[PDB]
């Protein structure tokens, strides 16, 4: 689990691994980490994938409502901050969600927002939230402009999701990118992180130290 | 004074009470024989001949020693035998015996006349006929919507109500000795079948339940079968 | 079976009177006189006692009743009413202000607890005025003797000489003719025996007036308090010398 | 006091391009004791829509009836409209949830046909968290079923020979015989080498005619 | 509720070609204190049900209460309670099944191991297990506690699979259970000589037969035993 | 009489009836739908020519593909259609599809019925029943495109054509004449411009008679000034010229 | 206490409704004018009441029941800002009070409100004047110029002298119009202005500014004619 | 007919949309005498008719001014507790269905931002502020 | 009159009138026809519309598998009825494992009529029904009445003009018991029975409902073309 998202001139990158494992057994290898929570938002998974999951569709059904009844869209702060306040009732109790709400709004443009089951609400730039969440980060710092193209963004995420299933044994079952714009979302593809990385260690010099 | 429940009139009566008792006097006729050990007997009116024979079951049965008859508005009796039900369920469980019928008289009456308060309600227009048998014996109770009820030898209520007294005042004054199990049925096929004769032009269905200490082990159990049939051949030759 | 009167029975009318208190104070006139005189070293409070019939006893009800042991009270109007609001303002004295302050209430507070309850009678649901106007006697520490009225309507007077019942008006009027500021116990308690004496249409003995007294102190009482309810004895020693 | 217990079973869901597959052990047991040698875990829910819950005995039970309930009443309430497998993954879902404090402590299989005819498996967690996928065991067997199915189904780990592991295996469609196969050669892989798994294999294959049942035996009759 | 004071031992129960046959001890244990004797644990509801409760024995009376309310509640208003509309044993081991769950779901559970036994109006033997924790299962032999151990491995040699079941005679499922019983009473600490059995067949009906002893019991071998080396 | 739910001597509740009479009051609200949408037609109102009739709103959407009209009591139909969308809502929450028409209906319709007594034993809420009926139309996989009109009485029918409102008699009776079961989407609007200014004292105009439809292929969507002006310009001109 | 006390006539009318609507036609009247920007009330015999920073409120029919609205409307617009992290726009607010009002009217043992409102100011990050009234019986709408109180005339006034598809783009002209409608039913000068602005710009005139304007009204009057 | 004796549904509006109940009471305080009480160390209040309810009101008031100074360490501005008291009066007149206060009141109170106020209230809810009385 | 203002009033004589006006509104319903053999039973309804561009309400509400009703007046009330019949049919199938009894549903619905007619602040209900089963003791049909009176018969019709019908029934009684094998011939008797109680109107493939149940049969409704060879 690395499920990072970060801001740039095209709008906001959306990338997450599909690892999920049990007591040192990999339970499944095929989970979707990104909760496509209406045509224009989306969330990460990370903790509890059951409270993810129910409580990111209810905030769905809460923004259609709130769509439904102010006729305009409703805008990424407010869909976090009524997660955050539905969230923070139930703190004590057992929660476990992490959570980036990433939107491209007309009035405030791309947002990521992050919301923990602590009740913490945040807003910012670039976010990497899970066991691997170092490797990825230090990449993206390593490698953040705010003048990047879409196919550099999309690449950047794949290389920062490949270096975290790289040096993490909990996180890399397949890659998942996500592009959000002013129009939505746009998903583009699964692609395999065995056959990534020796698809970027073929083309980009990288992981001298593994033979192949 | 006449269109609240709780008001009392100026002479003191309260005439929601009186109504209830009017509506009851529209009811079937329903009689009651207490022998030495009792007896409930029903007429049942035939309204037409689609209704399906013997499934009208107007008899109730509480725990397994009690038996109700009533007249008037026949579900306002099947919800007054309902909380019977409760109140007996609630006192075996309390007491692990089977609630004296004096008791289950009792907790009618409460109920009743309860149910006489308020305004917010209605008296129940029905009059009920219960009996059965207990450690002390066999007993007859006969309870009226004002909540007021008593013991009785015999009791009859309903439309033909006065020759089913008259009846019952005449075998009671004939057997000072009292009744047996059998001859009470038979005398209370006779009463139903003579104080049918205030319809006469409607057909009409007998039925019959007793509870007695032997040839019932001091249950309550319906009158079916050969012993009914000699009961209404024997009340059509008198 | 519901309660379903949760409204209020009492109302104002077009003139700006309220029905069921007026008719509350009606039943109240047609009563018992009962007085009160307040002294500097006590306080009387008399009545006079109905005979039900010949054979009751008629020691077994008492008119005037100890709310506390230096706060006592007697009425005139519905009995069973007052009765009733005598253990409510018994329960109330303890339950409000002994069992915090550890000392009894003084007899304005008192007295201002059971206007209180006898309002909360004429504005709540599905309730009627108390039909009882009462005369409450006292003595504390900082007012010193102190005498109320409370009417039906909750509101509460202090008064120096009062009386209530059908010769109200008469035993006032006798009452303010001659009222001295160096009134006594023993002379208040004359006074009112006049009163009543006069008030009364006969049979004006020990056996059918009813007096108690406020003040001073009772030790061999204790087992002390300041409320004293004469015997039939000294009061029929006392109409002696009257 | 416990309020939880462990039956041990082993079911089994396999999703096919027209079809779908869900079998199960039969043995029920508690600490090294057999209860029952017959005892069916995997149900005919309606709509064409299997179900099995493995664990808790009671909880599955509890949770096949509620969701029995649940299709009763949305015929009833919806003019006997078809439930559709993915508005049934999400009734489950939401059934789970509800008590999420006090969970059921199963695992939940669920197959039938998707809205476009194909076969379709749905899988859940114990607190109410389901996915769609292709292949998935489930119970104390799970771990000795899946790197089979893996190998055997997805080809993993195979290439072509000759190609010196350039070209990747194709994938090749596969019949209900093949998967019947495929699950009966798990079940007696795990049967020889679980203590808890094997006492009769049963199989449920829902397709558009219907939803058809088979019966095999294991070890231990 | 929380924990058993007064406790009951194994009921043991088979299904023969005919019907049904369960038998209990009458042991009211008290710990190691062999407390009560005489304590019948086969309650028969109706003339076709059987109810075994092993454990708790406060909780026994409870739900016996409970299941003599039901057929008292069961003959309300019905002409037909005795002829078609009576109790049978799915009904009575669904109301307990339902019972046992909603008092385990709720913290508060009855500390017992019931076995349902009967015929069903078809025809059909009906033989099942409930507990705490609401786990239901059903199988041709049945046994709770300490007897599940030991009585079900020598009633599986005679009824091992369905197909046994219309092989199987009466007397030879009777004899089957006493010796279970025998064993039981052999190995088991907590048991008695005396228990109760009960047969349901559909064409005879209930017999109960109280007041059984264990006999032919072994001991003669133990006058060889001396010492411990 | 004196009863929320007193039954009349011929079998009726008077405050039902009532309703109904209200609702005859109400402004004219037509809808029509055919085999490719539904649209929905209403009539505003203005007291004074200083309104905004922009902030007219009795055309309201209750989901994507479920579109509602009112008349009568406009204000009581603001829960209403709360309680619809949340119905909605909740739906594809429950079960990740979207409502049947007929389905929401039912539940607008229980709710209406409700809060005089439950419809699965739950208490009341409001103390009358509503005054407004409602138009309700909607596309769904099962049947089609379907048109309701829902009433305060708990009953609901499915209706080819339907007008309600003060003129709902001349209009549903040349809704009767003209509807056949191969109309166009064009032919309902003009037809319902039609009717509309028939019905209407005043003259047709963009600024007093609003349109909206409902297909499945673009949702539910309200016409805007210039698309309503258009079509009544066509409608004058296919009327003047045949 | 649940009767219902506001139910339906045989005539298909509520009469508390209306007798609300009466109470609200006895008190002083509030007049509401929008031009092309700012938006001036004016209050005969504080009747403006600030809910927010940028909308504001006004009054006729009975004080308490007014104030009791007012406090609803405050709560509500704090708690939108708390939730949404925006300021309340002026639809939402009057939409909330015209929904209070409207459910006063269908619960027992409660009387619809003897109050019409009108509300007025600017949506957040935006310049467009908004001016609403909501009626006793729960219905809402957006006006120019509405005049709810009655003072036995002003409608007719204002609508013969608005518009002509030119609103008044100067603050001055759309307060003298409204100086001179409020003088039209008032002999004294008991007048009240308040005007407001984008930017949470909320101001009120002082009583000296509109005797200035009085004094100007009548000169004009008594000069041109 | 479980209670039809509601005294004329003392909350309803008349037809000319006056209140009955607030007329009548406002015509009982007229009746009563012309206008002494201290609700804390800074407001004092006078009271006109229904002498009982004035002491219970009073009462509310001294309860709300010493909330209010627990809560904010200072002293309950004088037009806080008369709009609190207009409040709770109004309270009476529009739910509840019983009868409503028959008191007027006078407060005069002294705060740190307006510098000695008079206000006057009636059993309507209304409350207004005079130079003199 | 002065005792009409509410259900907890008692009329001189001992009536009580809201009663009379619920059943009243029965008669200004469609009528309904219900009959019974051994092996199955079988509802006939007409059904009504508001105009010709409305369509027909139905008046067949199903229960359960082995048990259904139909309607004659205030829809709504039927709803309610056959909504709780619902949860106490689910409620027996759940808690018993056991099909619920006609009799025992009859038993239900009479005291939940009955609650509603003594106590001040509700109203009695304002439908007839005709409720069709199968259990345990065969097949089985019950006329139910707002009252609380539950009946038995082999033969019933309520609503409007059903006299007719019900002479049918009584002139026929003899006949229509017998048909057990033929399902169609039963409900070729129960449209017969129904046809003489129509008022210069004519059966449709719009206006008539056919529910049936029986022994090896679920309760199976028939409503548009599925009712065109029964007319």
């Amino acid at each position: 689990t690395t499920t990072l998202a970060f801001r740039f001139q095209g709008g906001i990158i959306v990338a997450v691994d599909s690892r999920a494992t049990a007591g040192n057994w990999v339970a499944s290898q095929t989970v979707k980490k990104v909760i496509e929570i209406n045509p224009f938002l989306l969330g990460t998974m990370a903790g509890g994938a059951a409270d993810c999951q129910f409580w990111e569709t209810w905030l769905g059904s809460q923004c259609r409502l709130h769509e439904l009844r102010e006729k305009e869209r409703i805008s990424v702060a407010a869909a976090s901050k009524i997660l955050s306040n539905l969230v923070y009732q139930y703190k004590g109790a057992g929660l476990s969600m992490g959570t980036m709400i990433c939107g491209y709004t007309r009035k405030e443009g791309p947002t990521i927002y992050y919301v923990d089951s602590d009740g913490t609400r945040l807003k910012g730039d670039i976010f990497c939230v899970g066991s691997g969440q170092t490797f990825a980060y230090g990449v993206l710092d390593s490698n953040y402009k705010w003048d990047l193209s879409v196919e550099d963004a999309l690449y950047l995420g794949k290389r920062s999701i490949l270096a975290a299933a790289h040096r993490d044994a909990y996180s890399g079952g397949s890659v998942n990118l996500y592009h959000v714009t002013e129009d939505g979302w746009i998903y583009h593809g699964n692609h395999d992180v065995g056959e990534l990385f020796w698809k970027v260690k073929e083309e980009e010099g990288s992981f001298n130290n593994v033979i192949g | 004074y006449d269109l609240s429940n709780s008001v009392f009139s100026p002479d003191g009566r309260n005439f929601q009470v009186e109504y209830a008792v009017k509506a009851v006097e529209n009811g079937t006729t329903s009689i009651g024989i207490k022998c030495n050990d009792v007896v409930f007997a029903v007429e049942k009116l035939i309204t037409s001949k689609l209704l399906v024979p013997q499934k009208n079951v107007k008899i109730q049965v509480v725990d397994r020693h009690i038996g109700c008859v009533y007249s008037g508005l026949i579900p306002d009796g099947r919800h007054l035998v309902n909380r019977g039900r409760e109140e007996a369920a609630s006192f075996k469980k309390l007491y692990k015996t089977p609630i004296p019928i004096p008791a289950f008289a009792d907790r009618l009456g409460q109920y009743v006349q309860a149910h006489t308060l308020y305004n917010s309600v209605r008296p129940f227009g029905v009059s009920t006929i219960f009996g059965g048998v207990d450690k002390n014996g066999a007993h007859l109770y006969m309870l009226e919507p004002s909540g007021s009820y008593w013991g009785y030898k015999g009791a009859a209520t309903g439309k033909g109500r006065q020759s089913a007294k008259a009846e019952l005042e005449k075998l009671v004054d004939h057997h000072p000795e009292g009744l047996s199990a059998r001859e009470a049925v038979k005398q209370a096929a006779k009463i139903i079948y003579l104080a049918h004769e205030d319809n006469k032009e409607k057909d009409f269905e007998l039925e019959i339940s007793w509870c007695s200490l032997s040839e019932t082990n001091g249950l309550h159990k319906f009158v079916k079968g050969d012993l009914l049939q000699e009961a209404i051949d024997f009340a059509q030759k008198e | 079976m519901t309660d379903r009167y949760s409204f209020s029975l009492t109302t104002f009318s077009p003139s700006g009177k309220l029905g069921q208190i007026d008719y509350a104070l009606t039943a109240v006139k047609q009563g018992v006189t009962s007085l009160g005189i307040k002294a500097t070293n006590g306080v009387v409070i008399a009545t006079e006692k109905k005979s039900s019939s010949p054979l009751a006893m008629s020691e077994t009800l008492s008119k005037v009743s100890l709310l506390t042991p230096d706060i006592g009270a007697v009425y005139s109007g519905m009995g069973p009413d007052y009765r009733v609001l005598v253990d409510k303002s018994r329960k109330v004295a303890h339950t409000s202000y002994k069992r915090i302050y550890g000392e009894y209430p003084p007899t304005k507070l008192l007295v201002s607890e059971v206007a209180k309850i006898m309002q909360e009678a004429t504005q709540s649901g599905g309730v009627r005025p108390f039909g009882v106007s009462l005369l409450i006697a006292g003595h504390d520490e900082f007012n010193g003797f102190s005498l109320y009225q409370v009417d039906p309507s909750g509101s509460y007077f202090p008064w120096k000489a009062t009386a209530i019942g059908k010769g109200s008006v008469a035993a006032k009027t006798f009452l303010e003719k001659r009222w001295n500021d160096e009134l006594e116990l023993e002379d208040a308690i004359h006074i009112a025996l006049l009163t009543l004496k006069e008030s009364v249409e006969g049979e004006f003995n020990g056996d059918t007036i009813e007096l108690a007294i406020i003040g001073d102190e009772n030790p061999d009482l204790l087992g002390g308090p300041r409320f004293r309810k004469l015997t039939s004895q000294e009061i029929n020693d006392r109409l002696e010398a009257l | 006091f416990n309020p939880y217990g462990d039956n041990g079973g082993t079911i089994l869901g396999i999703a096919g391009e027209d079809f779908a597959v869900l079998a199960g052990d039969t043995r029920n047991i508690t600490d090294y004791s057999i209860n029952s040698r017959y005892e069916p875990k995997v149900f005919d829910c309606g709509d064409n829509i299997v179900m099995s819950a493995n664990g808790f005995a009671a909880d599955g039970d509890a949770l096949v009836k509620r969701f029995k309930n649940s299709v009763k009443w949305y015929h009833f309430d919806h003019n006997d409209k078809k439930l559709s497998i993915n508005s049934a993954a999400r009734n489950i879902q939401h059934l789970l949830y509800g008590k999420r404090f006090f969970p059921y402590y199963v695992h939940t299989i669920i197959a039938g046909l998707d809205e476009d005819g194909k076969g379709a498996v749905y899988s859940f967690d114990p607190v109410g968290s389901y996915e769609r996928e292709q292949c998935r065991a489930g119970g104390a067997a799970a771990s000795l079923i899946m790197p089979f199915l893996d190998n055997q189904v997805n080809f993993k780990n195979q290439y072509e020979p000759g190609t010196n592991g350039k070209v990747k295996k194709p994938l090749k469609y596969l019949s209900v015989e093949e998967v019947i196969k495929l699950v009966r050669d798990s079940f007696t892989s795990a049967t020889e080498r679980h203590i808890q798994v094997g006492d009769g294999l049963e199989i449920l294959i829902v397709t558009k005619d219907g939803v058809r049942k088979e019966f095999y035996e294991l070890k231990r009759d | 509720t929380q924990q058993p004071i007064v406790t009951g031992t194994s009921v043991i129960s088979m299904k023969y070609d005919n019907g049904v046959i369960i038998a209990a001890d009458n042991l009211g244990s008290y710990g190691s204190l062999l407390r009560f004797n005489g304590v019948e644990r086969l309650i028969p509801v109706g003339d076709n049900t059987v109810v075994g409760i092993s454990g708790d024995i406060s909780d026994m009376q409870h739900i016996e209460r409970l299941l003599k309310d039901l057929v008292t509640e069961n003959a309300y208003d019905n002409p037909l309670a005795d002829a078609e509309e009576a109790l049978e044993p799915s009904y009575i081991f669904e109301y307990l099944a339902t019972v046992m769950y909603q008092r385990r779901s709720k913290m508060n559970p009855l500390w017992n191991a019931i076995i349902v036994a009967g015929v069903q109006s078809n025809g059909d033997q009906f033989l099942r297990y409930v507990n705490l924790l609401g786990v239901t299962y059903s199988s041709p032999t049945l046994a709770t506690g300490f007897g599940a151990h030991m009585a079900n491995p020598l009633l599986r040699k005679v009824v091992d699979r369905e197909s046994d079941i219309p092989k199987t005679t009466v007397q030879v499922a009777e004899e089957a259970i006493v010796n279970a019983m025998r064993v039981l009473y052999y190995r088991d600490a907590r048991s008695s000589r005396n228990f109760s059995l009960a047969i349901i067949d559909k064409n005879t009906g209930l017999t109960f037969k109280k007041n059984l002893q264990v006999e032919n019991m072994k001991w003669d071998f133990a006058k060889d035993i001396k010492g411990y080396g | 009489d004196r009863g929320v739910s007193t039954f009349s001597p011929e079998g009726r509740l008077f405050q039902v009836e009532y309703s109904l009479e209200a609702i005859k009051l109400g402004s004219t609200a037509i809808g029509i739908a055919t085999k490719e949408g539904v649209v929905l037609g209403v009539e505003k109102r203005a007291t004074s020519p200083l309104l905004e009739s922009d902030s007219i709103e009795k055309i309201v959407e209750i989901d994507r593909h479920i579109g509602c009209a009112m008349s009568g009591l406009t204000a009581d139909a603001r829960s209403m259609i709360e309680h619809a969308r949340t119905a909605a809502v909740t739906h594809n929450l429950y079960y990740d599809e979207d409502i049947n028409v007929e389905s929401l209906t039912q539940s607008v319709c229980d709710l209406a019925l409700r809060f005089g007594e439950g419809a699965s034993g739950e208490e009341r809420l409001m103390s009358r029943p509503f005054g407004v009926a409602l138009l309700i139309a909607g596309h769904d996989a099962d049947d089609g495109y379907q048109l309701f009109h829902a009433e305060p009485s708990g009953t609901f029918y499915r209706y080819n054509a339907k007008a309600i409102g003060s003129g709902s008699e001349g209009a549903q009776a040349e809704l009767l004449n003209e509807w056949h079961s191969s109309l166009t989407l064009k032919e309902a609007e003009l037809l319902v411009l039609k009717i509309l200014k028939q019905v209407m004292e005043e003259k047709l105009d963009e600024n007093n008679a609003q349109l909206s439809c409902i297909t499945k292929q673009d949702g539910f969507k309200i016409y805007d000034n210039e698309k309503t002006a258009e079509l009544i310009k066509e409608l004058k001109e296919k009327e003047a010229a045949e | 206490y649940d009767r219902a006390l506001s139910i339906f006539s045989p005539d298909g009318h509520i009469f508390q409704v209306e007798y609300a609507l009466e109470a609200v036609k006895r008190g002083t009247c509030a007049v509401g004018v929008k031009g092309k920007n700012c938006v001036v009330l004016g209050c005969e015999r504080s009747k403006v009441s600030k809910i927010d920073s940028h909308v504001v409120l006004s009054f006729s029919g009975l004080n308490a029941d007014s104030r009791i609205l007012i406090e609803k409307a405050r709560v509500e617009a704090q708690s939108h800002r708390l939730t949404l992290e925006d300021p309340v726009t002026v639809e939402y607010l009057t939409r909330y009070v015209a929904g209070v009002q409207q459910r006063y009217t269908q619960s027992g043992g409660v009387r619809p409100f003897g109050v019409s409102t009108l509300i007025a100011g600017f949506d957040p990050r935006d310049d467009e004047p908004k001016l609403y009234q909501t009626e006793p019986s729960g219905i809402y709408s957006s006006w120019s110029a509405q005049t709810i109180g009655r003072n036995s005339t002003v409608r007719e006034f204002l609508e013969k002298n608005y518009d002509r598809k030119e609103p008044p783009a100067t603050v001055e002209e759309c307060v003298k119009l409204t100086v001179r409608s409020l003088l039209e039913v008032v002999q004294t000068g008991n007048i009240e202005i308040t005007v407001v602005k984008p930017d949470s710009d909320i101001v009120a005139l002082s009583s000296e500014e509109i005797n200035q304007y009085v004094t100007q009204i009548e000169q004009e009057k008594q000069e041109q004619q | 007919m479980g209670s039809r004796r509601y005294d004329s549904r003392t909350t309803i509006f008349s037809p000319e949309g006056r209140l009955y109940q607030v007329e009548y009471a406002l015509e009982s305080i007229s009746h009563a005498g012309t206008a002494l009480y201290k609700l804390n160390d800074k407001i004092a209040v006078a009271v006109a008719g229904l002498t009982a309810d004035a002491e219970i009101l009073i009462n509310t008031a001294r309860i709300h001014a010493q909330n209010y100074l627990k809560t904010y360490n200072e002293d309950i501005p004088v037009e806080i507790l008369v709009r609190r008291l207009s409040d709770i009066k109004q309270g009476y007149t529009q739910h509840g269905g019983l009868r409503p206060f028959g008191v007027s009141f006078i407060y005069a109170g002294y705060d740190d931002r307006y510098g000695y106020q008079l206000y006057t209230s009636n059993p309507s809810g209304n409350y207004t502020g005079w130079k003199a009385i | 009159n002065n005792y009409d203002g509410d259900t907890v009033t008692f009329s001189p004589t001992g009536r009580l009138f809201q009663v009379e006006y619920a059943l009243e509104a029965i008669k200004q319903g469609s009528v309904t026809v219900g009959l019974r053999s051994n092996t199955h039973a079988v509802l006939v309804a007409l059904k009504r519309n508001a105009d010709e561009l409305s369509s027909y309400q139905k008046k067949i509400i199903k229960c359960d598998e082995h048990m259904g009703l139909s309607l004659a007046g205030l829809a709504p009330d039927a709803r309610v009825l056959s909504n709780y019949l619902r949860q106490q049919c689910n409620y027996s199938s759940l808690v018993f494992n056991r099909k619920l009894a006609v009799e025992r549903a009859g038993h239900l619905l009479c005291d939940k009529a009955q609650k509603n007619t003594q106590s001040y602040g509700g109203r009695p209900y304002g439908v007839g029904l005709l409720i069709i089963g199968y259990d345990k003791s065969g097949a089985h049909l019950l006329e139910f009445q707002p009252s609380g009176n539950v009946t038995e018969l082999y033969g019933t019709a309520i609503g409007a003009r059903s006299q007719g019908a019900k002479t049918y029934l009584e002139r026929t009684l003899d006949t229509f018991i017998k048909i057990d094998g033929n399902p169609d011939e039963l409900i070729k008797a129960g449209v017969e029975a129904i046809s003489q109680s129509l008022r210069d109107e004519s059966l449709t493939v719009d206006n008539l409902s056919i529910a049936i149940v029986g022994k090896d049969t679920p309760f199976t409704i028939y409503d548009g073309e599925a009712v065109a060879k029964y007319i």
